[PDB]
């Protein structure tokens, strides 16, 4: 019957750790370790695989916040509902149907 | 990594306005919170005496028995959805144990 | 020779679903409540008809 | 943080604080033996093509800025690792190659490439890593009546996968007559012998390769420079240098039963969870230093001067990387502000029940529920 | 000298039932469902039940080599391309007492990893990858119970040794009251849990039915 | 082609979480046509008296 | 929807448990066990 | 890839290749013999369990 | 009069059209196909297209 909370706990249970598990990805450079770029190679080829990380890792979290922004939205149209159901249902009665 | 962020400051002011969506729903949802439930200006008791015209509302006022003043309802609700802690009580020191 | 828009969205892996409700259930649960409100009045909205 | 001069009232995040490391731990395997790269980068002859020699380097102290002296080449071409930071990281398995070929196919050995060569003499793997050192030998390998020693390939079946070799010598089948070891119509030699002569264009003079490729896995390593090793230090912010594991965090003590294979540690948290010491063996733990946010807590500088610092996620325990009144919260430690047994509305939120104010009785910011 | 000393085998195929399952890497974890992609025989598949009582076998991949005789008659195993002189000539031969893995081949006094320690109702299992040079040896001593047939469970095989060659590897021919199971490998991905400590414990083929794709 | 799709590994998962949100989307029509048109329990019918 | 593989077809009418396609739910029904589909 | 069928199309004699929404080669000409050949890509979809 | 399902059916119409016509672009490449690219170069070059 509460499937909707749980559905609430679920998608940022499963939105951060998909945000945690692409911190492992590639994105076409030679290591997903940052120290490892820094310890293998010199300076120019290693800022070009940094730079790889960071417009990998930007898109990621870019991603995350657009995901947070629509489910907040969502989250406020069902909260004014709520807040009109306690002011109408709760403080008085209604002559609303199925309300 | 300092040489991650000097590549990465010459990306603009992407990370201002993420970390300006964050706080503007965190903000958000306390707002939510807020406007639902706070629609009450005092916090009125129920008497001592339970009789109601034969109406128990048992189930649904609290006892002074649990250390949160929680319904049988309430308390139902509470324990039937799995919600995790999300590292609220001093995360990092939760994290420091040897397991 | 005349090939369709819908051919090459098909072709390029785009795949659009059909709706669970038929238009003649749709129709079905319209005719329903049209009969309703007819017979009933607002006594098939709180109970039986 | 804000961009302005006048702040109003109320609760802003500024930044964020982390420990600083104390000291650099170094833990290099205890190695003694010098491994002669002079003896593949000097010899008086090289190997072929279709049957170039593999040397096993192993349990070695490598300098690698004494090839430099010892054969004249153009660039000490390297493709996964850069050829003047050999010296720090360290791997477990060395590998020498040598092989002697000509001027238009030095470019074939590279990782994807097509050729002659690459198909039916010498391919190397698509994730190759190493260097790869090549010089001209027209010096050495070449003779006015034509140095005809070395041998390549030019007919076969199929084509060689990565890090193979073959030397065998059979006639192949052009047609459909038989040869039967007899060369003739549709019937030619495999071995097509080199014609080199020091009186050619610069395009196919004779070329020496040595060919050095890096195996770098989970084994425990064997082949790591000439780098001081450094005492263990526990419970401590310290940057470690176990194998090749360069990175921040604080050791511990670990209860994780590894097995008498295993080295690394990688739970779903990832980034090596735990490691294992190679100069004693006793299992460790990783966990990052302390970390958390900041918030300040003031009311408007139109009011007046003071703020309260936040510190989420820490008890104040180990809070440093007005200043004496220090309150628990439960969304992190309090410093500046005193907590009072009062009840008000909330004025600047903090955390879970906790808000803060700026109250007139001497001015203070206090903190309440 | 050379002899024929009961060289006639016999075959009787059988059924897997989800057995050889390695640790696939040197990294220990803990309560992880992980998927790795590996050469791993698939569940269910039809191994064999070579009974002598021999040419060769085609290696292909790896093998699964399995055996339930208590009398300790498997001794060795010989590997190899061609098993004589002259063009790809290797040896693996292997024996009992102390186990030395001698490399040395028919054609010549050549290289050598002779190295001393000892190998070894119960049903031993081996895996034989020759993969990157490397000749990667996987074992468990497991015991048996409830008759004849392959059992019903769920045993991970800890890596034992391992042996850079770098050689071509074509037939199979093992040394020797003679009953062993001989199972082959493919690329297959799989799923593996893992318990609290790092022993795996159950295992999803992720292409045998669709519900294990679902799993998957 | 398979050397496009070995390379598009590398990129982590951001196929799943896009067929995640169009899945999600397609469930959320059917729930959306369910809401508003399923409210009766039983289907009625006229008599044939018109 | 396609078609359906290793579900039978009845000629019964009951409540959509799994959402298939265009009017087609599918069950798990004790009546041997097996998984039939239905309108 | 795909499969190749006869053809309808009109091909003017200058004309050689055949295109549509997506740069889909839907049709081809022989070099050997003249004839159109259109070009459909195999049977594919998707699984649901 | 029934504007508003007709830009219901309009929009989810151009977005498909729009992901199609979205395959011809090159985005910095040689070209937008894809076999061209493979058949025309070695691998690193073409791994970066
Ligand atoms: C109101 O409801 C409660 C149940 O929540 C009733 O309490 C139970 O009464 C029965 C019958 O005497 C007992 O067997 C149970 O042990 C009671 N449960 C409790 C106390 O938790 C209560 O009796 C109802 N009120 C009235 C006036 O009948
Ligand atoms: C290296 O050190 C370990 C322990 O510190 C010791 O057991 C080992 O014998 C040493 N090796 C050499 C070659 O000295
Ligand atoms: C190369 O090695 C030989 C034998 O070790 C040695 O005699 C010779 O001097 C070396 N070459 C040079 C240039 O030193
Ligand atoms: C850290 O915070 C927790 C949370 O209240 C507390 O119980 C614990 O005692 C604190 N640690 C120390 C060392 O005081
Ligand atoms: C193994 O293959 C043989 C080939 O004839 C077949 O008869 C047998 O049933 C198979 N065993 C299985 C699939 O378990
Ligand atoms: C490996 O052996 C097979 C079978 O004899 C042969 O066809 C192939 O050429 C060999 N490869 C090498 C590299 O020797
Ligand atoms: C893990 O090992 C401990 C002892 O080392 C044992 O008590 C426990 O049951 C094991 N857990 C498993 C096998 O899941
Ligand atoms: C090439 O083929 C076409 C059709 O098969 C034929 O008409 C033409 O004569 C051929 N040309 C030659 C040079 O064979």
């Amino acid at each position: 019957a509460l499937g909707k909370l749980q559905d609430v706990v679920n998608h940022n249970a499963q939105a951060l750790n998909t945000l945690v598990k692409q911190l492992s990805s590639k994105f076409g450079a030679i290591s997903s370790v940052l120290n490892d770029i820094l310890s293998r190679l010199d300076k120019v080829e290693a800022e070009v695989q940094i730079d790889r990380l960071i417009t990998g890792r930007l898109q990621s979290l870019q991603t995350y916040v657009t995901q947070q922004l629509i489910r907040a939205a969502e989250i406020r149209a069902s909260a004014n509902l709520a807040a009109t159901k306690m002011s109408e249902c709760v403080l008085g009665q209604s002559k609303r149907v199925d309300f | 990594s300092t040489e991650c962020s000097n590549l990465l400051l010459q990306y603009g002011s992407f990370c201002t306005q993420l970390k300006r969506a964050l706080t503007g729903i965190a903000v958000e949802q306390d707002k939510n919170t807020q406007e639902v439930f706070a629609q009450v200006k005092q916090i009125y008791k129920t008497p001592p005496i339970k009789y109601f015209g034969g109406f128990n509302f048992s189930q649904i006022l609290p006892d002074p028995s649990k250390p949160s003043k929680r319904s049988f309802i309430e308390d139902l609700l509470f324990n039937k959805v799995t919600l995790a802690d999300a590292g609220f009580i001093k995360q990092y020191g939760d994290c420091l144990g040897d397991i | 020779a005349a090939r369709d828009l819908i051919c090459a969205q098909k072709f390029n892996g785009l795949t659009v679903l059909p709706p669970l409700l038929t238009d003649e259930m749709i129709a079905q649960y319209t005719s329903a409540l049209l009969a309703g409100t007819i017979t009933s009045g607002w006594t098939f909205g709180a109970g039986a008809a | 943080t804000l961009k302005s001069f006048t702040v109003e009232k109320g609760i802003y995040q500024t930044s964020n604080f982390r420990v600083q490391p104390t000291e650099s731990i170094v833990r290099f395997p205890n190695i003694t033996n010098l491994c002669p790269f002079h003896e593949v980068f000097n010899a008086t002859t090289f190997a072929s093509v279709y049957a170039w020699n593999r040397k096993r380097i192993s349990n070695c102290v490598a300098d690698y800025s004494v090839i430099y002296n010892f054969a004249p080449f153009f660039a000490f071409k390297c493709y996964g690792v850069s050829p003047t930071k050999l010296n720090d990281l360290c791997f477990t398995n060395v590998y020498a190659d040598s092989f002697v070929i000509r001027g238009n196919e030095v470019s074939q050995i590279a990782p994807g490439q097509t050729g002659n060569i690459a198909d039916y003499n010498y391919k190397l793997p698509d994730d190759f890593t190493g260097c790869v050192i090549a010089w001209n030998s027209n010096k050495l390998d070449s003779k006015p009546s034509g140095n005809y020693n070395y041998l390549y390939r030019l007919f076969r079946k199929s084509k060689l996968k990565p890090f193979e070799r073959d030397i065998s010598t059979e006639i192949y089948q052009a047609g459909n007559r038989p040869c039967n070891g007899v060369a003739g119509p549709n019937c030619y030699s495999p071995l097509q012998s080199y014609g080199f002569r020091p009186t050619y264009g610069v395009g196919h003079q004779p070329y020496r390769v040595v060919v050095l490729s890096f195996e770098l896995l989970h084994a425990p390593a064997t082949v790591c420079g000439p780098k001081k090793s450094t005492n263990l230090v526990k419970n401590k912010c310290v940057n470690f240098n176990f194998n090749g594991l360069t990175g921040t965090g604080v050791l511990t003590e670990s209860n994780k039963k590894f097995l008498p294979f295993q080295q690394f540690g990688r739970d779903i948290a990832d980034t090596t969870d735990a490691v294992r010491d190679p100069q004693t063996l006793e299992i460790l733990d990783i966990t990052p230093c302390s970390f958390g946010g900041v918030s300040v807590i003031t009311p408007g500088t139109n009011t007046s001067n003071q703020v309260a610092v936040l510190y989420q996620g820490v008890n104040c325990t180990e809070v440093p990387v007005t200043g004496s009144n220090v309150f628990q919260t439960r969304a992190g430690c309090l410093i500046g502000a005193e907590y009072v047994n009062n009840s008000y509305e909330c004025d600047i939120p903090i955390g879970a029940g906790i808000c803060a104010s700026y109250q007139t009785q001497s001015q203070s910011i206090i903190a309440y529920t | 000298s050379q002899c024929v000393n009961l060289i006639t085998r016999t075959q009787s195929y059988t059924n897997s039932f989800t057995r050889g399952v390695y640790y696939p890497d040197k990294v220990f974890r803990s309560s992880v469902l992980h998927s790795t992609q590996d050469l791993f025989l698939p569940f269910f598949s039809n191994v064999t039940w070579f009974h002598a009582i021999n040419p060769a076998l085609p290696f292909n991949d790896g093998v699964y080599f399995a055996s339930t005789e208590k009398s300790n008659i498997i001794r060795g195993w010989i590997f190899g391309t061609t098993l004589d002189s002259k063009t790809q000539s290797l040896l693996i031969v292997n024996n009992a007492t102390n186990v030395v893995i001698k490399v040395c081949e028919f054609q010549n006094c050549t290289f050598e990893y002779v190295s001393q320690p000892f190998l070894m109702k119960n049903l031993r299992e081996f895996v034989f990858k020759n993969i990157d040079g490397y000749f990667k040896i996987y074992s468990k001593h497991t015991p048996i119970n409830l008759e004849r047939d392959l059992p019903q469970g769920f045993s991970a095989l800890e890596p034992l040794v391992d042996l850079p060659i770098g050689i071509n590897i074509t037939r199979f021919q093992t040394l020797l009251a003679a009953a062993y199971y001989v199972g082959y490998l493919q690329p297959r991905t799989f799923l593996l849990k893992y318990n609290e400590n790092g022993t795996i414990t159950d295992a999803v083929d992720c292409a045998l039915d669709p519900l294990s794709e679902t799993k998957c």
